[PDB]
């Protein structure tokens, strides 16, 4: 019984004014609570216009270092919320909840709010239908083999899709079923670089692509996103 | 005053059959509290029942755990390894080449590639002589949460740590019950003592 987890986000758009208290809901089709450690395997991500997503909260309520205490994650099991105490102008972005409890890792539909460690990805790719592309992801500022590289697909006006991830040290790849005959991961320990090859490219494969780091223990969730790589298929 | 048994000296040698191998180990260690020699657990299959080890409280030689598909080695009562004899002349504990890579998925008893996930040593407090060697265990977690400094005896002149942390799967954090986040497994009965 390893069924895909669906995350339902409410509301999908939320008009706000500066200084307002706001609450967005994330509901799961499966419990995200792990009974061995009593941890909820749920994270929130913020993507401002023109920017790559950034981790706000992992573990249902643990904020990433530096994140304002006005952002509050709460809930348990299947029910989760994100509250902003007093919204700032800088908070105007899309907020995605995300689960890392079971494969495939999935994102919520997002809530649109309206009025050292580095991952360097290769440049934009403009290619034809039927062609292939090999996106590189150069890691710096940390021990490369201690971490996973996740790959994520992002379209305009759609929620992020977890393509899959690879263990850097053991070259162990896990794929979302949807991308099984689409994406292929490799790594190079020496150059601290991960690769994803996309083949049989159609218009549906045109999107922005991210490599994202995740770790172990307290750092289990995806934390640092790369800057992104645009692939356009003509 | 304690139940005594001998150990083995097979090292990394391949057994005649898996049938005689586990049966011999069960016959040897069941009931045993003090192994007068080396505790060697090798080439054990995924679904091998290792409940006969539950009473082992000390090992006088070294502990070798190698090439196992068994998901967990339960030595929850093991308090002390003496290192009267050593593995590769320097090591009292050696955990080596235990199985196959697996992703974050919790194993399915008949499908999932085998390999050691956790060395359950909650009572381990003393290593008198020799170091710790943990290498090439794709599914193994928690070697890097343990403070081996507290386990090595102050007179231990060979207090070496050669510990590989490379993994095919991400480790679930220790349970909050394990203060300082040091544990041998993901359970609240798996904390470092």
């Amino acid at each position: 019984q390893p069924a895909d987890i669906v995350l339902t986000q409410t509301p999908s758009s939320l008009p706000v004014s500066v200084g307002e208290k706001v609450t967005m809901t994330c509901k799961s089709s499966q419990t995200l609570l792990y009974s061995n450690n009593q941890k909820n395997y749920l994270a929130w991500y913020q993507q401002k216009p023109g920017q790559s997503p950034k981790l706000l909260i992992s573990w249902a309520f643990t904020r990433k270092s530096g994140v304002p205490d006005r952002f509050t994650g709460s809930g348990s099991g299947t029910d989760f919320t994100l509250t902003i105490g007093s919204v700032k102008a800088e908070d105007l972005a899309v907020y995605y909840c995300q689960q890392y409890s079971n494969y495939p890792w999935t994102f919520g539909g997002g809530t649109r709010l309206e009025i050292e460690v580095q991952l360097q990805q290769s440049g934009p790719e403009v290619v034809k239908t039927g062609a292939s592309v090999k996106i590189s992801c150069k890691a710096s500022g940390y021990s490369f083999t201690g971490y996973f590289i996740n790959w994520v697909k992002k379209n305009s006006g759609k929620s992020p899709e977890w393509i899959g991830h690879i263990s850097s040290s053991y070259a162990t790849s896990t794929y979302n079923q949807k991308f099984k005959n689409k994406a292929a991961f490799t790594v190079d320990t020496s150059s601290s670089t991960a690769f994803m090859q996309l083949n049989s490219l159609t218009s549906e494969d045109s999107a922005v692509y991210y490599c994202v780091r995740s770790g172990n223990y307290e750092e289990y969730a995806m934390d640092y996103w790369g800057q992104g790589t645009s692939v356009t298929v003509s | 005053s304690t139940q005594v048994c001998t150990g083995t000296d097979m090292k990394l040698r391949l057994p005649a059959s898996p049938e005689t191998h586990l049966d011999m180990l069960r016959h040897l260690y069941q009931g045993c509290q003090v192994v007068q020699g080396n505790l060697e657990l090798t080439y054990l299959p995924t679904n091998a029942s290792l409940s006969f080890l539950q009473d082992i409280q000390e090992v006088q030689g070294y502990v070798l755990i190698a090439h196992n598909q068994v998901r967990q080695v339960p030595l929850q009562r093991l308090r002390i390894v003496r290192g009267t004899q050593l593995f590769e002349d320097n090591y009292a504990l050696a955990v080596l080449d235990n199985g196959d890579p697996l992703n974050n998925t919790t194993p399915v008893t008949g499908a999932s590639p085998g390999g050691l996930r956790e060395l359950q040593l909650r009572s381990l407090t003393e290593i008198l002589k020799g170091g710790v060697l943990i290498q090439r265990n794709p599914q193994l977690c928690y070697q890097d949460t343990i403070l081996w400094k507290d386990i090595f005896h102050k007179n231990n002149q060979l207090a070496l740590t050669l510990i590989d942390t490379n993994r095919s799967r991400a480790c679930h954090p220790c349970s909050p019950m394990c203060k300082g986040s040091r544990c041998w497994g993901e359970s609240s009965e798996d904390c470092q003592s």
